[PDB]
C-alpha cells in the first residue's frame, strides 16, 4: 500500500526518541510525525523520519484503528523492541 | 489536537 519506508531505533539515555506523534482514532485523524528534535535518535537515524510521515506500523503491529493513548503506549514497549530497536512503518507526505 | 513527546 503506497511507497512505504521501514524506520529503526535505538532510544537515548532517558528511553526517548526525539519525535511527536499527533492523531489516532480516537482524535479522527490518522498517526503522523508532527516534530522532530535535532541530535536525537529519529533525526539521525538511516532511513530519517521526517515530518508529514504517516505511522503504519509499530513493532510490526497494525495502529490504523488504534488511539493516540494506545499508539504511545507501543512505542514505549521496550520489550516489543526487536532487538532494542523501536520499528517503524512509515508512509511519506 | 492531542501531540505528545516520544
Amino acid at each position: 500500500h503506497d511507497n512505504l519506508v521501514l524506520i529503526r531505533m535505538k532510544p537515548d539515555e532517558n528511553g526517548r526518541f526525539g519525535f511527536n506523534v499527533k492523531g489516532g482514532y480516537d482524535q479522527k485523524m490518522p498517526v503522523i510525525v508532527s516534530r522532530v528534535a535535532p541530535g536525537t535518535p529519529a533525526d539521525l537515524c538511516v532511513p530519517r523520519l521526517n515530518e508529514g510521515d504517516q505511522v503504519v506500523l509499530i513493532n510490526g503491529r497494525d495502529i490504523a484503528e488504534h488511539t493516540h493513548d494506545q499508539v504511545v503506549l507501543f512505542i514505549k514497549a521496550s520489550c516489543e523492541r526487536h532487538s532494542g530497536e523501536l520499528m517503524l512503518l512509515v508512509r511519506p507526505n | 489536537g492531542r501531540e505528545t513527546e516520544v
